[PDB]
DNA sequence: TCAGATATATCCATCCGA
DNA sequence: TCGGATGTATATATCTGACACGTGCCTGGAGACTAGGGAGTAATCCCCTTGGCGGTTAAAACGCGGGGGACAGCGCGTACGTGCGTTTAAGCGGTGCTAGAGCTGTCTACGACCAATTGAGCGGCCTCGGCACCGGGATTCTCGA
DNA sequence: TCGAGAATCCCGGTGCCGAGGCCGCTCAATTGGTCGTAGACAGCTCTAGCACCGCTTAAACGCACGTACGCGCTGTCCCCCGCGTTTTAACCGCCAAGGGGATTACTCCCTAGTCTCCAGGCACGT
């Protein structure tokens, strides 16, 4: 089935190359990001519907994002949310 | 003398690259058949053959459990297994492997009965297997053959006098019969640095010599060509002709590799790497103290590449190995 | 009938894992009630949710999901 | 690829795709993928990256369940961010009150 | 032969099921409960094992947190052996109760 | 400018209940604020149990699963026991 | 065209209907919503809110008062058993708290 | 020359705060308060009245609970009076670490 | 220094409303910090959500959904 | 088809308060 | 004094790479190109927050008991861990048997859409009666006797 | 048990303002048609659940014994409930004053939708 494993994967290997991931490890890993997304979209909208609008865009993910995550964690992705945004839009 | 053996794991091999579609056990096999069937006596003990390379526990254990029964209960298990006998009969006619074989038994095309009744599920060249599959089982005489080489050398003569023809392999090493014609081409004006082989197939075509084409491109073509019948006998069969054409500064390697034969290219190849050459099918190159290849080597004879790997030159007819 | 099962050392061995010192008597009793009553608020739910599928067999994401909306999500089952 | 484009880890086009048909809002933005997964991979970065320490110092070659235990209930954001959810054959941080020792 | 002292076999081995991160339950006897439990919601009904074992975990660890949050409690009355009034008492200002 | 609300409809259920009985409008907000609480929370779980099971439209069997799921308790059984009865009426036709 | 009767006209329900089921469609909250659907979900409010107005209506007697205050309305609510399940963490406003004293600490 | 006994007027002032429902908190020192711990995130911000005093309606509501908790775990610690260390087992317990 | 604001009789009052009988005399401070704690945990969020619809005045509203996330939902006004 | 590594068990030469 | 507990050397339980090249097939997600409906932009009331000044007094700060609760300590005994010898059910594999999960092709009843048609709920304005507040009265509980 | 004095219930004689009464008025709920498809159903295949059977053995059970920690009891002293007294800033009354939030008409431009478009992996065949 399809899921995030090759991509979880990917990116333990680039934060650390002399490691190994359990079968567990993969599912409660993809667990932890089902788990974040759903938070994340329900929350951004509850807030896009109670601001009377009609769609979801960047500002909204942002606020909500700073609205949910712990601070110190916010403020880096915070930071890295803008860096990428700007990387994507200088296409 | 190892041909029960050898013919047994003639159709392990076959089992194991058409339904088993495992090349890294389907070369194993081979390459323990052969050592089986080139030993000049007969195998005792599956110890005994075991000496021999290229045969493992695996294959000691075969050549025992034969010995001792007769048979393999895998092999006579594989024989009556009506899925396998179907893919190894779709994928013996040329066009079709081992998925082809494997999509046709699923779909329950099993015989050529079937094949020929789902003809729109053949492509060009399946279409074109299925229709002359037993005129490419059939092996091409010496005589035949060296008349359709005259009449393609002529054709290629009258298309262009600078074209060089030059039938490679077994054909070129002497032996008595082939089972398709292998023809490397030449130009002046096409060299290392496109419708020579296409004017090539014109020519051929127009005195009706290749009958049909699977496929035809810049650089090799291939079709089925047949020398014709004088009006009064059989017709002959079907057989499957492949031109390259190859740069002119590449056409002596490529004779030379595609001459034959593998054991005496790949001796040839041992012996270029112990004089610090390295020999392939486009050129020969030099190497370097650490390895690093070259600049390759013009070439413009057989003689001159044997002199580059500093050997003596070996007729095709002593290039059995 | 069957509550009896969960054995005094067991209970006294979890317990142990949790971090305490001394156990009395009557917690290893008064501990089935806890149990009983856990699980069964969990199953009623998780069955009803099974059983608005028109299936037989409890699965175990209708588990999952009878969890979390029971307000104590376990990642890690599927 | 859209996410190669945008130099990301996880496939941009997947969360597009679920976003549009999660049914949880009338009209997708421009690049809410991107954002979404810039923050996702953050996160899975810093918890590995928790988890690659703990392991280094257990002297151990695999993600086992119990490291990504101990790594998510020894920092007090990830205990934070994730303070109401249980895991699998994880156990529990060493602790012993003081009192209680003799 | 030598006689331990008073506890410390009780203050043994904490460490040692602390790390532990197996069941602690025995099998049978929870899906035999976990069936008869089930037995009086609905007629004949079947369940897979992996679900079995989830349900196990999760009474597990919500066991195992009422004891620990009832012994912490229990510490703040200066008594050293938990007793039925205490994990009253936690259940009620657990706001569960 | 004008906004929505459930005023009327909860005078004439009071009046219905007792023909005696007044209120404060501060009353009147607690109830529209009560409605509003128990309209939404049944609204999302329905939405998420369609989700779950992975149809496509809402329909009463969905809303009948979410009521027993969500209730407190014997008073379910009560209330749920009126929307059947409810439901046959518009049944009725 | 003769005088046509409202869905909730109907079938006999009090609590608006059809303004419902315009929410519902507008909610978001799927993709197709169906027919019963609204005709349940109003249903059950009115049983839920009929069911609370008693209570409040019977407290509010017991109080000698003719109107309901919002005192008496906490009061009701959190007397109950299943409503007070049902309803376990909403502060009303301006509400007080049950009168009830521990009584260990009642001197005696 | 005629008074009470010891704490027998505290009793008569619990229920008289119990029946009432009054605000209990002076509204002008909440209002400058909000005002002082609003000033540190977000400078020049102007509320509406409803919101502070909907605020303190909450706030009431919370520490109410608080005393009430700690005066319950208290009792269930045989002891009369109320102290620090309670508050904080009873902050401890329902998790609010 | 505003919170000093919150005086030793009020304190006493919410705390007799809660029904308390005996109060020492080291609950001023713990009072003021739980306080202050609760009020900025949610002020925070309350900024947060109307400074998202990019206006200047705090709505009550607002504070009500605020506290409905961080688990109050307390109904009635707004 | 095959060993070559690599991760993974023990154990019995030590160390310590208890 | 010694059993539980840290390492290093040594032997099992798994994981794993060792042809590729030329030539055709084969699809699931990138670009290209609207449109029209959703969002940004400028102008204007206004009312609702904001701020300010003065009396006013119920509310809050502060000093002073004594006395009742917090705490500290002592004996004691009885519930409870500890060692040990037995035992019953839990694993640990087997073995076979099959109701039921799951998946695939009709088709059809039903849900979305739309243009008239209309009247139930919303906005604005009285009013007298539920509610209210003192005010003095009588009624009743109690803490030193 | 008992009284003097404080907390509590009550009739009413007033006010008073706002909860409920009324009307005037549209934009949302209804009707009656249409089309275009989600799942209801009927019919199939393949497995994970279910039911024993015998062996091993190990956690569990029952029973003796010492001991310590829970639980009474005691005195002791210190801080806090209650009291009275002297300040005061909340609180209510009044005022102005102006700026951020509603609204409303206008214009722009960005994703849903549709439709090519492909090259990055699969195979044959060696």
């Amino acid at each position: 089935k399809e899921s995030y494993s090759v991509y979880v994967y990917k990116v333990l290997k680039q934060v650390h190359p002399d490691t190994g991931i359990s079968s567990k490890a993969m599912g409660i890993m993809n667990s932890f990001v089902n788990d974040i997304f759903e938070r994340i979209a329900g929350e951004a909208s509850r807030l896009a519907h109670y601001n009377k609008r009609s769609t979801i865009t960047s500002r909204e993910i942002q606020t909500a994002v700073r609205l949910l995550l712990p601070g110190e964690l916010a403020k880096h992705a915070v930071s890295e949310g803008t860096k990428a945004v700007t990387k994507y839009t200088s296409s | 003398l190892n041909g029960g053996i050898t013919d047994m794991l003639t159709e392990l091999a076959n089992f194991e690259k058409n339904v088993s579609q495992a090349i890294h056990k389907y070369n194993a096999y081979r390459k323990a058949a052969s050592v089986i069937a080139k030993y000049p006596h007969k195998i005792k003990s599956g110890a005994e053959a075991k000496k021999l390379p290229g045969v493992g526990t695996k294959i000691a254990e075969k050549i025992d459990e034969f010995l001792a029964t007769g048979k393999l209960r895998k092999l006579e298990k594989i024989r009556q297994d009506d899925t396998s006998s179907s893919i190894n009969f779709l994928t013996r006619v040329s066009g079709i492997g081992p998925s082809a074989a494997r999509k046709f038994v699923d779909e329950g095309i099993k015989t050529l009965e079937d094949l020929r009744k789902n003809e729109d599920k053949l492509n060009h060249h399946q279409r074109i297997g299925l229709k002359y599959f037993g005129d490419f089982e059939k092996r091409i005489p010496r005589e035949e053959m060296l008349q359709m080489q005259d009449i393609v050398l002529n054709e290629v003569k009258k298309v262009d006098s600078e074209y060089i023809a030059t039938v490679c392999g077994s054909f070129r090493r002497g032996a008595e019969s082939s089972g398709d014609m292998d023809v490397l081409l030449t130009h002046p004006s096409f060299t290392s640095e496109p419708k020579l082989l296409h004017q090539v197939v014109e020519q051929l075509q127009k005195v009706h010599f290749i009958t049909d084409t699977l496929s035809k491109g810049e650089t090799k073509f291939m079709g089925v060509c047949q020398l014709p019948s004088k009006n009064d006998e059989k017709e002959y069969p079907h057989r499957r002709i492949d031109i390259r054409l190859i740069p002119k500064d590449q056409y002596y390697c490529g004779v030379l590799y595609f001459t034959g034969s593998d054991i005496f290219n790949k001796n040839m190849r041992a012996h270029a790497l112990e004089k610090g050459f390295t020999i392939n099918e486009y050129t020969i190159r030099p190497l370097g103290v650490t390895g690093v290849a070259g600049e390759p080597l013009p070439v413009d004879s057989e003689k001159d590449i044997f002199d580059y790997i500093q050997w003596k030159y070996r007729e095709p007819k002593d290039r059995s190995e | 009938d069957n509550i009896q099962g969960i054995t005094k050392p067991a209970i006294r061995r979890l317990a142990r894992r949790g971090g305490v010192k001394r156990i009395s008597g009557l917690i290893y009793e008064e501990t089935r009630g806890v149990l009983k009553v856990f699980l069964e608020n969990v199953i009623r739910d998780a069955v009803t949710y099974t059983e608005h599928a028109k299936r037989k067999t409890v699965t175990a994401m209708d588990v999952v999901y009878a969890l979390k909306r029971q307000g104590r999500t376990l990642y890690g089952f599927g | 690829t859209r996410s190669s484009r945008a130099g990301l880890q996880f496939p941009v086009g997947r969360v597009h795709r679920l976003l549009r048909k999660g049914n949880y809002a009338e009209r997708v933005g421009a690049g809410a993928p991107v954002y979404l997964a810039a923050v996702l991979e953050y996160l899975t970065a810093e918890i590995l990256e928790l988890a690659g320490n703990a392991a280094r110092d257990n002297k151990k070659t695999r993600i086992i369940p119990r490291h990504l235990q101990l790594a998510i209930r020894n920092d007090e954001e990830l205990n934070k961010l994730l303070g109401k959810v249980t895991i699998a054959q994880g156990g529990v941080l060493p602790n012993i009150q003081a009192v209680l020792l003799p | 032969p030598h006689r331990y002292r008073p506890g410390t076999v009780a203050l043994r081995e904490i460490r040692r099921y602390q790390k532990s991160t197996e069941l602690l339950i025995r099998k049978l006897p929870f899906q035999r409960l976990v069936r008869e439990i089930a037995q009086d919601f609905k007629t004949d009904l079947r369940f897979q094992s992996s679900a079995v074992m989830a349900l196990q975990e999760a009474s597990e660890a919500y066991l195992v947190g009422l004891f620990e949050d009832t012994n912490l409690a229990a510490i703040h009355a200066k008594r050293v052996t938990i007793m039925p009034k205490d994990i009253q008492l936690a259940r009620r200002i657990r706001g569960e109760r």
